[PDB]
């Protein structure tokens, strides 16, 4: 079985520099292609770079010629992808892939540039009593860098109903999202809503309880 | 008695032996190389097959798989009879069909006479 | 730098049906094209190499085809696990040239239609201690994704000032919900009474609203 295990992403600051590697087993590097292809969030795929053991030959994509080194050790079939310079658009997933067309790839590993790092504000968005028997509430995650926060209710015994927006970006600079749940309204004055909003970048965890106001 | 087997992309029929060294017949689309020796291997009265002399190898455009000769995919060419994988198309190439035994150069490119099959194409 | 064009971005469709992505390349490329599938969360699976080849293990109902520069994959019957995001890749030149994308289709699935529940929360009287207020205008479980939601605070039409995110397909009804952001200032928030959220989907519009005191 022909397998593909990365690592080495995670967090780094522009200027710094990261190396990602690419373990293979199954088939040999030396006689293969590989390919280091990313994701940034939200888009499509892009290719990084590529490498020809055999024909000897190490290519970059135009937006990262220069600031990224793509290298291989045949003896430990292990293929490199050295990461210098890094900016904020380096942000991504990045996947490596053996051949052209690209049959195997690896689990992708998240490299994430970051200039500041701040933990966010959880607001209540609180409880109506004005839809007849369904009322909503919610968290309001506001002002961290960077991603991600993962947010859960309950400590996790809440997931029916439960929607977790994709954040956005706002016009500080800083990212923004928010959770809300659907829960009957007779069961409001009872039962008590916590949301555990987590942001591992600062060892933050913030656990606020959402109430009728 | 010698169970029938498959090996080194030869099949050994099963045999009994006498108080034993036999042939292998090549498999399909595997052949024995020019200057090499053909497959061979002994049989003992304990059922063993013993000391494998020579090998046959999947010929131009088939490569090894299992204990079968099967055909390049299409983008990749093997064009000599050798213990290799099939090689993707080099650069400057088109894609080849199946079984291929070289990459057909792209409109605008050569390989001069002298190279071989195995070598990227060059601007003309 | 051979540009792909995908073609549809999105499109919804229902289990059984024809579905049929388009990329056309800008220049020839031979038939050094792919079509990779892309789960979300997980890595892109090949579906389709030299514009025409299944690779082994994709269901016999994927299908790709070339004229000229346009290749287009087909699915023959949708089956429920082909929800998904394809992707056309050429590698035209097998490295001479450098290898791009397409854009992506994502390739959801099509429900009847549904109205959204409709709420709206004020600032949080934490928040605006801090000085910002944030009014959330929440859309829940509807179909389809298109809709208008416009800001209105004392019925003057806001602009500028908002920000929406939108989930992905529920696993269980099909539908997506909708949060649009309005913010302003402590002082801004304090100087009007009334602020409303209008969701306009057809020829309905549904407005939330509410009174900075009640
Ligand atoms: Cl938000
Ligand atoms: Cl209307």
């Amino acid at each position: 079985e022909v397998q593909l295990v990365e690592s080495g992403g995670g967090l780094v600051q522009p200027g710094g520099s990261l190396r990602l590697s690419c373990a293979a087993s199954g088939f040999t590097i030396y006689y293969s292609s590989m390919h280091w292809v990313r994701q940034a969030p939200g888009k499509g795929l892009e290719w990084v770079a590529s490498i020809s053991s055999y024909y000897g030959y190490t290519y970059y994509a135009d937006s990262v010629k220069g600031r990224f080194t793509i290298s291989a050790d045949t003896s430990k079939n292990t293929a490199y992808l050295q990461m210098n310079s890094l900016r904020a658009e380096d942000t991504a997933v990045y996947y490596c892939a053996r051949y052209y067309a690209m049959d195997y790839w690896g689990q992708g590993t998240l490299v994430t540039v970051f200039n500041q790092i701040k933990g966010p504000s959880v607001f209540p968005l609180a409880p109506s009593s004005k839809s007849g028997g369904t009322a909503a509430l919610g968290c309001l995650v506001k002002d961290y860098f960077p991603e991600p926060v993962t947010v859960s209710w309950n400590s996790g015994a809440l997931t029916s109903g439960v929607h977790t927006f994709p954040a956005v970006l706002q016009s500080s600079g800083l990212y923004s999202l928010s959770s809300v749940v659907t829960v009957p309204s007779s069961s409001l004055g009872t039962q008590t809503y916590i949301c555990n909003v987590n942001h591992k970048p600062s060892n933050t965890k913030v656990d606020k309880k959402v109430e009728p106001k | 008695k010698c169970p029938e087997l498959l090996q080194g992309l030869a099949h050994f029929p099963e045999t009994i032996a006498g108080s034993a060294t036999v042939a292998g017949t090549c498999v399909d689309h595997a052949v024995v190389p020019p200057g090499g020796e053909e497959p061979r291997m002994h049989c003992a009265v304990d059922g063993e097959w013993l000391v494998p002399i020579g090998q046959c190898l999947c010929q131009a455009g088939y490569e090894k798989v299992e204990d079968a000769c099967q055909a390049c995919s299409p983008g990749f060419f093997k064009f000599e009879a050798s213990e290799s994988p099939c090689l993707e198309c080099p650069e400057h190439t088109l894609p080849s069909p199946e079984g291929a035994t070289s990459c057909e150069c792209e409109e605008g490119f050569f390989r001069a006479p002298q190279d071989p099959a195995s070598m990227p194409c060059t601007l003309v | 730098d051979i540009q792909m064009t995908q073609s549809p971005s999105s499109l919804s469709a229902s289990v059984g049906d024809r579905v049929t992505i388009t990329c056309r390349a800008s220049q020839s490329v031979s038939s050094a094209v792919a079509w990779y599938q892309q789960k979300p969360g997980k890595a892109p699976k090949l579906l389709i190499y030299s514009a025409s080849s299944l690779y082994s293990g994709v269901p016999s109902r994927f299908s790709g085809s070339r004229s000229g520069t346009d290749f287009t994959l087909t699915i023959s019957s949708l089956q429920p696990e082909d929800f998904a995001t394809y992707y056309c890749q050429q590698y035209y030149g097998y490295g001479g040239y450098p290898i791009t994308f397409g854009q992506g289709t994502k390739v959801e699935i099509k429900r009847t239609v549904a109205a959204p529940s409709v709420f709206i929360f004020p600032p949080s009287d934490e928040q605006l201690k801090s000085g910002t207020a944030s009014v959330v205008c929440l859309l829940n479980n509807f179909y389809p994704r298109e809709a208008k939601v416009s800001w209105y605070v004392d019925n003057a039409l806001q602009s500028g000032n908002s920000q929406e995110s939108v989930t992905e397909q529920d696993s269980k009804d099909s539908t997506y919900s909708l949060s649009s952001t309005l913010t302003l200032s402590k002082a801004d928030y304090e100087k009007h009474k009334v602020y409303a959220c209008e969701v306009t989907q057809g020829t309905t519009s549904v407005t939330k609203s509410f009174n900075r005191g009640e």
